[PDB]
């Protein structure tokens, strides 16, 4: 009769998670692993202790120039990373272009923090006009300019040649900003330079730039049909930087002390600060995860998850559940 | 499958044995009871931990995109950085996803060998000393004891204690 | 293959059974004839298949080359605009090969492993009620019409409603 | 005596398909699949319904200009895709070179369709002669020149300053073509345009270009020391460009509207259209294959399989075939 | 392993064999003895030989880089050209660790099988003319002279040659 | 009794081989094949039986344009390969810059071999001054100058107009160097050459150039204002090269025959010549292994193994070893 018995089996339970191999799909397993994060919390944090700097409707170059709408950042404090909207309304609102802008981006983003400085005061140039202003550069509601730079113009009816130079003694390389104006005709160079036919020479023991203003007819943008270029160099520390102009000049005052460099970027975002900390931050939102993947937004910042395209990643851990 | 053991020869896995992987089923004449094997459900969790450890650490070096610009005359350089970095994040999500789905059925496959080298483990003790029953069962041709059956369970049994009691019981129904 | 059955124990396929992938040859009192296993040939074909469509489906997001130009002041990045696309075609073939190599041998363990399951499965119905001959084949120690064998390939089979007289004629050349 | 009897087996057949894995070579298998195409029509077909616009020895400089030998692309239809020779023979007929070349072909690279038009009639030029043609660039035996661009001289013994100004009242954008000739010498110069010293202005809401003949000697090409330098720009729906000039100014006759977008590309291929149709296009021919993978050529448009190097691709399906 | 041959059931490798990878203990009247199984020896060392030339050749077409130098107004492309170099580095690196921790397992798991399939091959030519010890070892009902024991290592083993005695040997202890 | 007895088994040794694999570590085995070099012989070595060019404190364009510095370097054999240092000292020792750079060096990695030519000898400038010299371009103690180029300044008070011409009528393309002078202050400029307003012409059947001087203020660099820009072209075969100038010119005095082309590469290194030989050589060190890996250095020039980043690559070709 029937005796004694031993019986090998193995573990079940009530999991419904399903994992898929290359010849079985949707296979339901004892215990799985997630290994891919899903989820963020749709904000712009901190970087460990550190603000972003979040320009809002602010692009970098108004940012920088100092467009009379972006007085928020006169002096911004060290940042973690830089916030731009996808279509800054706050540009250059002088209408023209900033020469080697994404080259200049792309140094801003080995920055975490200027300190500005003035290097030339309004209050020195006593032969020429420094109060230059357009209507296109509105502040409370009249006629401004950029912070960070003048236009000179002539004074009484004349314009002597300019010859302004300045030693960076800071220990550390100043980004400096200067531009030059191009009027649309003869006449508008005469009503505000009264030189004819003038230049701009700026020097540095590695900058050897000459410029002359293109006046000819354009089309009009924000009523203007002037233009104003803009150019930046990094003046190393001990260096000097020699301006010659006889007009169209629109010369610098103040310039940024590079402090800090570092790893950083410039986000595309349209978010805003949501008063909330993360070490690993993406331009739609922040990660908080254990997980060793993620694919919510290929281009982070921080110590972040490993970014797929995938959907799911599941791994089976455990064994094939019995129905 | 690979096996004919996980839903094979034991059809369905046990809901009542929850200490741990691969185990036992005990009836003899002192009620029923699961105990978990110990050996080989550690060698198990660990190689599948280790597994997934492996995994995670073999991807930590891999590409990281980053926001470049360009100005509108430099739409060849901006096409080609959009084409490099969709490449990589391409690349590495082909790695992943395939990586996962191979190891998947490699894990499937290694719970399944593990049921199949239990039994085996069991079966090769055995012997003529009990009936195989072909659904994962021993029947035993002698007395087992909880503590000659905690014998089968840790490799130590002794087989000819039980050989005689097991050729008797094996000539009564034999003759 | 992965334990000796394909080209393994059972020495050859059998061109003559053109139903399926895996099945049997009967011989009893009715004629001889092949029949394949329709059930873990199915499971076969359908694995097959998703491995195929997997295969392909890993390859539908990759790299694609596009011609740029450059002009006699540009060689750098032309060098490696080229290096770049070569690169990722290069990646690609690589895992488009590998791939293909790496299934096409667990391919063919897969269907070692049918062929072992299923003579596990025929093993375990049958036990003491045939002689396994070690060539893939059980002579039965009854006779087996061709109702009893339909029983053994679908799992029907009865071992008690033949257990006693095969026990007589293992008996009876032992006797 | 031997009774009843049962086996487990497998399928076989006649098959001489083989298969490849990391371990063995050259394995026989019942059943297998190709899954790489390895083979093309050696023709250039239409893409769906759509024919390529196959320049023959033009260049798209040539077409896009109006190289006298290219008339037969003055007026195109909407293309598929474009074909282009390796080496064209009808590039700039008159030497010189084209500025942001390989920007326009990219640019080109993503469009299907112009539409032609004429902005400045050649005779709309009063005070100049709008005739200005070379033996670099013949006709039907006479001495031609670029079709959508002027060649302007002095007329009787001057050259008045133009300022001439062209608004895109169109809703589609405009590839807006135009150049400047450099002269040999002073007097080349002064044959030419009676003015010694010269200027090209170029406006537009975004362009603010300035450009001058550059008068030197250089090594005779196709019989000519001078050389000619073209410049376009995409003049957006309502803008307007502004050109004021001196002299060496070749001026736009016809401009390109902006018809249609999409995918595109330029095919650099020896070959000719071969009447055929094809989803999917390679320079040295089309492929109709259901396959996941070919290895024709890299450089495809359309709807195509991968392209990889291997030269055979092989899945096993099936099961070892038994001897 | 995925089997449990290996440091499974048959305990221990042999030190003693240093003739071949797979192979067989005899002890008899004619002394003992290891002989090295020739056949599936070298077709182990034929695939594991490929195995090695194959993942040596499908990285013979594998990335190089090249020095390019960028100057300070060309910060992007310099970038991009860092990244995209040590991307293909990553990758590749990638694969070929990845191949090669994979390629191991499937090469332990491989002389695993081997092992079981030299087992079970002398499992099915001996059936009930031996008894099984349970470690790897078979205990003949007969005598097994340097013939019957060479003709079981080429699969000649004749089954009935000794089907009559074993019985006999069966009973004897059986007795 | 006990009979007869047969025995399953596998093979054995005292090895201490260790591979890895996705679920196991540090597994002991019978044997295993490194497949990764790991070792250099710390060396820079010929290439196969070709010596490299080691500049040794010179820089591509010291070399090329002759700073004094350099004179080792005149007349350089063929190389297989080039060794520059990170930071060469002697590069344009007259303050300035070497115009598209980085493209003449890439340029010079497909060419094995130079052969320096006359294109104006020293004693044809009866009309100029060929004597200009600097502090800045020291040789022996006094005041040099770069030896490929010449500087030339007006004579007693006059810079007649320079038009220079060369043909090249050999079978290989010239590498041709020459350069602008970029003076402080209008003074200097006719202290120098005479004429207040210069050019440099310089034509080809590809190249149109016009420079014109950039007269600015600038900080001083070795103790000086002045800049001088190099710029430089290859002269196909059959083609001619013109030069027209009226000051600032620093002409041509030698140039290079391009005679052989070929693998090469410029690998950055603070290594010097090692009196060895190798067939694959690294900036660190060169290669003698039959490995298929390595990980010694990614810049490799030579039949090199692949380069990984891996510390161990150890393939498993026996089987698990008993304890
Ligand atoms: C400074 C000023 O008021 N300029 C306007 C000018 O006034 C003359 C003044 O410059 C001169 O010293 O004294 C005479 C009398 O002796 C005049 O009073 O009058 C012009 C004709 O009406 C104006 O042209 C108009 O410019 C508009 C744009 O105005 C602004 C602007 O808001 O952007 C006014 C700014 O003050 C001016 N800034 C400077 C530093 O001059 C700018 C600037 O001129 C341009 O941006 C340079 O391109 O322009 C509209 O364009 C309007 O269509 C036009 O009639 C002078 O603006
Ligand atoms: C329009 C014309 O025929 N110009 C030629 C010039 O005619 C002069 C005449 O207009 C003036 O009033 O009086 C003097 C007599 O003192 C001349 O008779 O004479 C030059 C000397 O032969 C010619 O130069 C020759 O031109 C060749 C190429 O000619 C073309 C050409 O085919 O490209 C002819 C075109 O008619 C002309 N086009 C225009 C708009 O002028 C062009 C053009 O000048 C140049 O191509 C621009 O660089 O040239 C050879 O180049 C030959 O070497 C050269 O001596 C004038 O062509
Ligand atoms: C050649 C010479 O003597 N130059 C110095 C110049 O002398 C004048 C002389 O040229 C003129 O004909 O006659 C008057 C008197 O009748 C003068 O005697 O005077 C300058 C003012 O001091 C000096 O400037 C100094 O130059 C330094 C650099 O000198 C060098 C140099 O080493 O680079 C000397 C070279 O011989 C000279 N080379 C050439 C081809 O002219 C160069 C060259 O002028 C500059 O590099 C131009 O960019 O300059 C320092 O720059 C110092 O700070 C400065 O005061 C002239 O040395
Ligand atoms: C930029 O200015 C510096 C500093 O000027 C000096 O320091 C001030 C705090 C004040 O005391 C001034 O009266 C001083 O001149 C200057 O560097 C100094 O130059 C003087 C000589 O003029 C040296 O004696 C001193 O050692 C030096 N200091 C440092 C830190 O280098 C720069 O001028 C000169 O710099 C030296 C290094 C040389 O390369 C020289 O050619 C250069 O003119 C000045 N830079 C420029 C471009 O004008
Ligand atoms: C280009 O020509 C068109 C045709 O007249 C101009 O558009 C119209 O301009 C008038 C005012 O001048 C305006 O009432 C219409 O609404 C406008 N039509 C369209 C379809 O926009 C255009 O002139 C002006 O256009 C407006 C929109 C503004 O941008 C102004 O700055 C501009 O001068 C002409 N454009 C230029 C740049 O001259
Ligand atoms: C450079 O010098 C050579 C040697 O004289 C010139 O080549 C010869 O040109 C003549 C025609 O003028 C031709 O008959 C000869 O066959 C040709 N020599 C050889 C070896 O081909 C060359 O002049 C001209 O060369 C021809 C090929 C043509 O391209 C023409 O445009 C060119 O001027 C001289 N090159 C220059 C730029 O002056
Ligand atoms: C796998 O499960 C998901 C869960 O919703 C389902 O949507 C999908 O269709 C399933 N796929 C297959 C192949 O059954
Ligand atoms: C396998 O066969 C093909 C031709 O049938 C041959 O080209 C190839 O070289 C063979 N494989 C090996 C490893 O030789």
């Amino acid at each position: 009769d029937p005796g004694d018995q031993i019986c090998i089996g193995y573990h079940a339970n009530n999991s419904t998670e399903q994992v898929d191999t290359i010849m079985e799909k949707n296979v339901t397993v004892t215990h799985a692993q997630d290994i891919l994060e899903k989820t963020h919390n749709g904000k712009l944090c901190n970087l460990d202790g550190v603000k972003p700097l979040i320009l809002r409707d602010c692009s970098v170059a108004g940012w920088l120039l100092g467009n009379p709408m972006c007085d928020e950042f006169l002096n911004v404090p060290e940042w973690s990373y830089i916030v731009e909207k996808i279509n800054p309304a706050n540009d250059l609102c002088y209408p023209g272009n900033f020469n080697d802008y994404e080259e200049l981006k792309h140094l801003l983003s080995r920055i975490n923090h200027f300190e500005k400085i003035q290097i030339t005061p309004k209050n020195s140039w006593s032969d020429h006009e420094a109060s230059g202003v357009s209507s296109a550069c509105p502040y409370q509601g009249r006629s401004s300019f950029f912070r960070n730079v003048v236009w000179l113009t002539k004074k009484d009816n004349a314009y002597p040649t300019i010859k302004r130079s300045y030693n960076n003694t800071n220990q550390e390389d100043l980004l400096v900003l200067w531009g030059i104006h191009h009027p649309n005709d003869a006449t508008e160079q005469t009503r505000l330079y009264q030189n004819p036919t003038t230049y701009i020479s700026v020097g540095t023991s590695t900058l050897n730039q000459k410029l002359v203003p293109k006046i000819a007819t354009r089309s009009k943008v924000k009523g203007l049909s002037g233009r104003m270029e803009f150019f930046w160099t990094i003046l190393k520390s001990n260096d000097a930087i020699n301006f010659e102009s006889n007009g169209n000049f629109i010369a610098p005052e103040n310039a940024y002390k590079i402090v800090k460099k570092g790893d950083s970027t410039i986000m595309k975002s349209e978010l805003e600060y949501g008063d909330c900390n993360t070490k690993c931050q993406t331009p739609i939102g922040a990660i908080n995860s254990s997980m060793p993947f993620h694919n919510i937004h290929p281009l982070t910042i921080g110590e972040c998850p490993k970014y797929v395209k995938s959907n799911r990643l599941v791994l089976a851990t455990g064994l094939r559940n019995s129905p | 499958g690979l096996f004919g053991a996980i839903a094979g020869f034991i059809e369905g896995g046990w809901q009542g044995m929850v200490d741990g992987w691969y185990g036992y089923h005990h009836s003899n004449e002192q009620g029923s009871g699961y105990a978990a094997d110990k050996e080989s459900t550690q060698k198990a969790i660990d190689g599948v931990t280790n597994k997934v450890n492996s995994i995670i650490d073999k991807m930590n070096t891999q590409f990281e995109a980053v926001g470049r610009e360009f100005n509108n005359l430099e739409r060849r350089i901006e096409n080609l950085n959009k084409k490099m970095e969709d490449g990589f994040l391409d690349v590495w999500t082909y790695n992943a996803e395939l990586l996962v789905l191979m190891e998947n059925e490699r894990t499937l496959d290694f719970h399944d060998s593990n049921v199949k080298n239990l039994y085996d483990k069991v079966r090769l003790q055995l012997r003529d000393n009990a009936k195989e029953l072909g659904n994962g069962c021993f029947e035993f041709y002698h007395r087992c004891d909880n503590e000659c059956m905690e014998s089968v369970r840790n490799g130590t049994y002794d087989y000819p204690q039980y050989s005689e009691e097991a050729r008797l019981k094996r000539e009564e129904i034999s003759g």
